This record gives structure tokens, sequence and C-alpha cells, in this order.
């Protein structure tokens, strides 16, 4: 029991540390709200 | 000032709102335009 608690103490404070030291993890949302800023910008370039 | 009028400024025609502008761009500069590539900054011909 008690190793299983500290494998998953273990487990879930590298993931916290990894999320934090990795910046290209959550692109994909990221990548969402690009499309959509990019499209407006677009239309907005279309009036000129 | 400070309320909507129809403007006419050396033939360039529009309609909106005419604010004291705190922009500092150069003397020989005239014009002042945006993002959207239309004029939001004037100068007036009468009075510098």
């Amino acid at each position: 029991q008690k190793l299983i608690a500290n494998q998953f103490n273990s487990a879930i404070g590298k993931i916290q540390d990894s999320l934090s030291s990795t910046p290209s993890a959550l692109g994909k949302l990221q990548d969402v709200v690009n499309h959509n800023a990019q499209a407006l910008n677009t239309l907005v370039k279309q009036l000129s | 000032k400070n309320k909507c009028v129809n403007f006419n400024f050396n033939g360039l025609k529009g309609t909106g709102v005419l604010t004291e502008s705190n922009k500092k761009f150069l003397p020989f500069q005239q014009f002042g335009r945006d993002i959207a590539d239309t004029t939001d900054a004037v100068r007036d011909p009468q009075t510098l």
C-alpha cells in the first residue's frame, strides 16, 4: 500500500514539474486561439 | 469638438467625434493612419 502511495505522489509531482517546464505541451489550445485571432486580423486587412 | 459631427477636411469627408490629440508626430507629417489603413488622426489646415 504505502509503496503505491509513494509512487502515486511522486508521479503527481513529476507531472506538475514537467508541465511547468515544457511550454509546447499546451500548444493545441493555444493554437485554437491563434487561428481565430489571425482570421479576424485577415478580415480587417481586406478593407485596405 | 467633442460631439458627433460630419467633418470635411481638405475634401476628406467623414463622420465622427473630434478630440484634442496627444499624438506627437513630426511637423512634416500631415495625416495619421491605423492598422486598418484609415485616417484616425488629422492636422487642421487653418491652425496647425
